[PDB]
């Protein structure tokens, strides 16, 4: 009873089964700080049973540096009684409740207990008792730039899926006596040692189909083994096998034994030095709270530091811990204790909503035991931090001035941001904006773009809109709750609903850039990030990309003159089928889907369209009789949507779907087995009907079957949408009219001047003119599948089943179809949290204006698998030119609106070179194998009019500037890249 | 020398390489015992991105080391 | 991609493919036209196809769209022009030339694949009758490809 | 004897065969011609194509026969 309307991206991610046991989970969260507050959201979004809220802490004026739930209004009152009312709203599947008072024995209600700013002693006491009654315990902290957790889930858990990778599943040519199985030609079977596997529809070994599952030794890219089938038989042809993933279990230990002996998560390569180093430190700090009333060091204290350094020598002195304590790296751990950072925040609290929904549901690997994290490459360097500066100032921001000081501040404080996008990863994004303070000052302003709307799906991991948004822009929606979160953005924040591309060049134009300090993309296409990126490019902009995919998610960062861009690298395409495999000879069920949509759009897209288009454009036919591939098609669709096959009611719909039905299930078959009988031979004596390509079968109409009337509703219902009828759902109406159907005799044709011609035209005459039909239009079905009320998903799954029956595949329910159709892209908020996090540590960085490239982190992580890596981002390659030094990427030619023949001189006389080919957007100015009458012609023009002249469209008033790309020649002819040319209008 | 390629869904590859290969060579093998283009390739090594046409030399990777292969993602 | 195709327009004008001619439509880059000329050992003999290439915007690393404008009774090439070549669909690399379409269109024209066809009634029609499959794609070059 | 063999860019290559030579002689012939490795090269004569391990003769080539020279496509 899962609501699929509101969970629809977060189920292909985790699964039915998943949610199902989610939903029957109780977390407690100890903590109601932006750690605490930022997992409790996500936990919320997630949808377990019940939140549980336990901090009896009256707020301070600091706490609101990185809790949004917090107003000035709330100071003095406790965090958790103020915090709940907000976090009932996120989610109405979710209720919220607080506790006064916490007892050990009341910790045997929850099925996950989250820790966050409490004592190691109290820990320990926790701990002590969760362990033994088999409790997930989570721990989280959060100091400065440094963050630690720790996960037990107990001494006996069982995790049924490690990796969160669907099963793999393969074709099989041959299996010899010895258990060799072979992949069909340039087939990856993409196995592992150690894996099981089942097989089906193997012929000649009866044996293997019975679904036990075996071994595999994978002996190549191709082959494998599952060991001696001596018994089953002496061969193998043919057959499937698909991967067998078995539980497996994981053995935790207790904090208080895992403190003397750790097993570290290490989420940085680079430096594995460092977390048995962050494993004093923390226990330092908690000892030196211990010592101080809960006092944590002050920042930038150096008598603070000493003794936090001598807490630090007596804790690795008692434990015989055998390292080396980097003075520097500690005492850098103590100076921001007080720290308190919403992207550290973010970061850790995405690592955490995940780690709970692994305790909760059984899924994916945990984290084994201790994840010390540290961002320290994103201090300042550019501005003074001491204790002067990093001092509170009584102000909301003391969390994050205790970390990067005041003047820092002034430098947040105005910025000019960019936003593309308002998805997940905007509103997180803009949500760690308002926390920080970004654009609050004088100079400040943000501005975010999107042209979509809310939509229900959205909410699930869109924090900032509600129920009652559902229908309006997400700038809007999204500007309104940051400005509520942070009083001091009103005016600060700008909302477009323009999309960024070609089109929209007018509103970000050259003033619009130049005014800027950074973009941020949050989109979900890669045509918009690579137009924003050579916007970027262009004006020279700082770009913070970031993405996710499921668990997986990655951030990418392009700096002016240090970095290459993000389209300097390329990405695994889509894949797409052959025409001939989807057309007669498919074998998967996403074969027969990409069939049925495109049948979809054959039947009530294409024909509508061209009905429409026939009675608006006065000279139709004649530019349709030479322009498109298939003029007879066009008219046959005009003549059967107008006349022959217009409906009266729906009952002619009804028959118009049942003849549908025989066209493409029924007749189309029977000609294609006319073609090729199923005993037929290929050239080679082979069979024809073998491996790849299944032997299909008509189906005859049966109206007790579900899947033939489920597919004659949908096709009747879309029909009579095209037509405008009254359509019916009650099957009484289609029994009676179905039962009355005499089929038109069908028999294989075997086939065997310019009167076609002739025949087109009198057709085209017989059509009713255009005249006698004037304001009559037929409404053309738009592809949607969010909707399930419009039979559009519907009809696809209805479709690729019967197509599925023809060729004997698996189907597929509406769950798969809609994911495949749609192409709807896996979501989760925890993987959006990371993200955002990630960006908002490298934004700093940008900030602070750092120029060497090792100071910048490219992030990726899988948090299936508890993955996280870093890597410096890749230079910019350089060029030699004329004996000069060149950026390939930043650099370019900035000349006058000269003529033609002027640039080609001045490239000739400065640079030395002979210029080749010049082209500007889509269209080629000059080349040097032109005909001199039309090189005569073109030279004398300005690069203006020449461009104008050429493309026959006038430059728009606000266009300021050309990007031309030239290709050019040295003295001796070897070819020689340059830099593009921009002319100043 | 024998190196260890883990991938961000979790599979783990060997390969068999020597000191002086360059990146170019574990980029084909890997494309031979993935399929995946070397163009479309990004190894990670001790936080560094192994780029074409330098050696495993000049990154430090000796035996048993362990390199990641990452892909960006389009969603968000 | 611009460069890109500036390169192997070039490349193309200072070789000659000799039995092929593709160039820019107008001043338009992204929208070729080319020529093929029917193998003189074959039913097409004596015909010239016109084919339209369209480059994607993300070129070269997402294959041409290559159509023939001319009817062509072609086991592996459909009414609408579709050719059924593996480069064009998912082989397609960064690392393939124009000339090279060309060639391997070329090659398809001089012999069709029946085991695996895009027209199954041609296929047919080659595979049981050739005299009248040679019959009738001799009659269709003769209708279309000429004139 | 003598034969051609026509490749896809309108050359003609002549060679002095006989009826009795491989389907391999040949193949290795045209590589030391243009340089194209035998299993590239798809050769075929009205309308059969020749495979190794058979003769000419026994496809019943004959004085001056024609042969195609193509690439292996198939799909
Ligand atoms: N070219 C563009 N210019 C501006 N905004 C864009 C552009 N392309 C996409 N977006 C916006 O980027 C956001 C993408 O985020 P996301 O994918 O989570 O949202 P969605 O596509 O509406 O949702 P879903 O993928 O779950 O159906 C959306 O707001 C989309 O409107
Ligand atoms: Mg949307
Ligand atoms: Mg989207």
């Amino acid at each position: 009873t899962i609501d699929e309307g509101l969970y629809s991206r977060q189920l292909y991610v985790l699964g039915h089964e998943a949610m199902k046991q989610m939903s029957q989970s109780n977390v407690l969260i100890i903590g109601c700080k932006g750690l605490g507050v930022e997992i409790a959201k996500n936990v919320c979004l997630a949808g377990v049973k019940s939140v549980t809220l336990y901090d009896p802490q009256p707020t301070r004026i600091e706490d609101l540096s990185s809790q949004y739930f917090l107003t000035e209004d709330d100071i003095g009152v406790p965090r958790a009684k103020v915090t709940v009312s907000k976090l009932a709203e996120l989610n109405q599947y979710v209720p919220v409740s607080v506790v006064d008072e916490l007892s050990t024995e009341y910790l045997k209600n929850f099925k996950c207990v989250v820790v966050t700013e409490t004592s190691l002693t109290k820990q320990l006491e926790i701990n002590d008792f969760t362990h033994k009654n088999h409790i997930a315990y989570i721990a989280a902290d959060s100091r400065g730039l440094f963050g630690s957790i720790f996960c037990d889930f107990g001494e006996n858990f069982i995790c049924t899926d490690t990796d969160g990778n669907e099963p793999l599943t393969g074709m099989i040519a041959s299996i010899t006596d010895d258990g060799v199985v072979t992949m069909l030609e340039e087939t990856r079977h993409g196995l592992e040692n150690g894996d099981f596997v089942k097989f089906t529809e193997v012929k000649g070994m009866p044996g293997l189909n019975d679904g036990t599952p075996r071994k595999v030794e994978v002996k190549g890219p191709y082959t494998f083994s599952i060991g001696s089938v001596k018994d089953l038989g002496s061969a193998g042809y043919n057959g499937v096998f698909t991967q067998v993933k078995v539980p497996t279990k994981i053995s935790f230990k207790s904090l208080r034994e895992s403190l003397k002996d750790p097993e570290y998560v290490y989420p940085d390569f680079g430096k594995m030095m460092r977390p048995p180093q962050y494993h004093i430190a923390f226990q330092a700090l908690s000892a030196f709270a211990d010592a101080h009333e809960g006092s944590l060091p002050r920042p930038r204290n150096d008598i603070d530091a000493a003794e936090f350094f001598e807490f630090c020598k007596k804790i690795a002195s008692t434990l015989q811990f055998d390292v080396e304590l980097d003075e520097k790296l500690i005492k850098e751990i103590s100076y921001q204790a007080r720290g308190d950072l919403v992207a550290m925040s973010a970061f850790l609290g995405g690592a955490v909503a995940q780690e709970v929904l692994k305790a909760t549901t059984s899924k994916f690997y945990p984290l084994k035991q201790y994840f010390y994290f540290d961002s320290l490459e994103s201090l300042p360097s550019s501005v003074t931090i001491s204790e002067e500066t990093c001092k509170p100032r009584g102000c909301r921001y003391d969390g994050q001035i205790a970390v990067f000081g005041s003047e820092f501040q002034e430098k947040i404080a105005s910025l000019s941001t960019f936003l593309v996008g308002a998805g997940a990863i905007g509103c997180e994004m803009l949500k760690n904006w308002a926390m920080m303070g970004v654009a609050t000052g004088e100079s400040g302003h943000i501005s975010v773009t999107d042209m979509d709307s809310i939509e229900k799906s959205n909410l699930n991991r869109q924090f900032l809109f509600r129920p009652r948004d559902v229908g309006k822009l997400k700038s809007e929606c999204a500007s309104t709750a940051v400005s509520i979160m942070n009083p001091s953005l009103t005016g600060k924040i700008t909302s477009y609903q323009e999309r960024v591309g070609p089109e929209s060049e007018g509103i970000f134009g050259d003033e619009f850039f130049e005014k800027l300090s950074l973009v941020t993309n949050a989109l979900d296409n890669v045509e918009a990030r690579m137009y924003v990126d050579r916007r970027c490019v262009f004006f020279e902009k700082p770009l913070l990309e970031s993405g996710t995919l499921g668990t997986k998610g990655n951030t990418q960062v392009v700096v002016p003159h240090l970095t290459e861009s993000y389209g300097s690298s390329q990405d695994p395409p889509e894949k797409s089928f052959p025409i001939c495999t989807l057309k007669n000879f498919p074998n998967r069920i996403e074969h027969t889907i990409a069939w049925a949509r495109d049948l979809f759009e054959g039947l009530f897209k294409q024909p509508i369209d061209n009905v429409n288009m026939y009675l608006s454009s006065p000279n139709f036919l004649e530019t349709s009789l030479k322009t498109s591939s298939n003029p007879r098609e066009v008219l046959e669709n005009i003549r059967d949507y107008l006349v022959t096959e217009k409906p009266l009611s729906f009952e002619e719909c009804i028959m118009w779907a049942r003849l549908q039905f025989d066209k493409f299930f029924n007749n189309n078959i029977q000609q294609l087995l006319f073609n090729f009988p199923k005993d037929s031979v290929t050239s080679t004596g082979q069979p024809f009907w073998s491996g790849p390509k299944r032997a299909p079968t008509p189906l005859s109409f049966d109206i007790h079957n579900r899947e033939h009337f489920d597919f004659i509703v949908a096709a009747a219902s879309l029909y009579a949408f095209n037509y405008g009828l009254k359509s019916e759902t009650d099957p009484a109406i289609y029994e009676r009219v179905l039962a009355g159907y005499n089929p038109p005799p069908f028999a294989p044709k075997s086939g065997i001047a310019n009167k076609d011609k002739q025949e087109l035209k009198s057709i085209a005459d017989s059509l009713p003119p255009p005249s006698s039909l004037v304001g009559f239009r037929l409404t053309p079905a738009e592809f949607e599948k969010d909707d399930d009320s419009n039979h559009h998903i519907d009809f696809i799954t209805a479709a690729s089943n019967l197509r599925a029956m023809n060729y004997d595949i698996t189907p597929a329910d509406r769950f798969k179809t809609k994911f495949v159709a749609g192409k709807i892209v896996p979501a989760m908020c925890t993987s959006t949290a990371v993200v955002s996090g990630l960006v908002c540590l490298e934004l700093v960085k940008l900030v602070d204006g750092k120029k060497k490239i090792e100071e910048y982190k490219n992030g990726f992580f899988n948090l299936a698998i508890g993955l996280f890596t870093f890597s410096d981002p890749i230079a910019s390659p350089k060029m030699k030119v004329n004996g000069k030094e060149i950026d390939k990427i930043w650099d370019r030619y900035n000349l006058p609106d000269c003529t033609l023949q002027e640039l080609i001189d001045y490239f000739q006389k400065e640079e030395g070179l002979e210029v080749t080919m010049l082209s500007s957007g889509v269209s080629l100015l000059y080349a040097n194998f032109q005909p001199p009458k039309k090189l005569a012609e073109r030279l004398p023009l300005k690069i203006s009019e020449l461009v104008e002249q050429i493309t026959k469209k006038k430059l728009e008033p606000f266009r300021k500037h050309l990007v031309l790309e030239i290709c050019c020649d040295d003295a001796n002819g070897e070819d020689v890249e340059v830099p593009f040319i921009c002319i100043k209008l | 020398m024998q190196i260890f390629v883990k991938t961000l869904t979790g599979k783990t590859i060997t390969l068999e390489v020597e000191s002086s290969d360059t990146i170019d060579n574990v980029k084909s093998k890997i494309q031979d015992k993935e399929g995946i283009p070397p163009d479309q390739q990004r190894l990670i090594f001790a936080g560094k991105q192994l780029e074409d046409g330098r050696t495993l030399s000049d990154y430090n990777i000796q035996k048993e080391s362990t390199l990641h292969l990452v892909l960006r993602l389009r969603g968000g | 991609a611009l460069k890109r195709i500036n390169r192997e327009l070039a490349d193309l004008g200072k070789d000659p493919p000799s039995s092929s001619s593709a160039g820019p439509v107008g001043d338009d880059l992204f929208h070729w036209q080319a020529t093929i000329m029917g193998p003189a050992d074959s039913p097409y003999a004596g015909g010239v196809f016109f084919l339209s290439i369209h480059f994607p915007t993300d070129y070269p690393f997402k294959p041409p769209k290559v159509n023939f404008t001319t009817r062509i009774y072609h086991p592996n090439i459909n009414s609408n022009g579709s050719i059924c070549l593996d480069i064009l669909r998912d082989q397609w690399s960064p690392a393939l030339t124009i000339s090279k379409v060309l060639l391997s269109i070329s090659s398809l024209l001089t012999d069709p694949n029946p085991d695996d066809p895009l027209v199954p009634e041609i296929a047919h029609v080659y595979k049981t009758d050739r005299s009248r499959y040679e019959l009738s794609a001799r009659e269709w070059t003769r209708k279309y490809a000429i004139g």
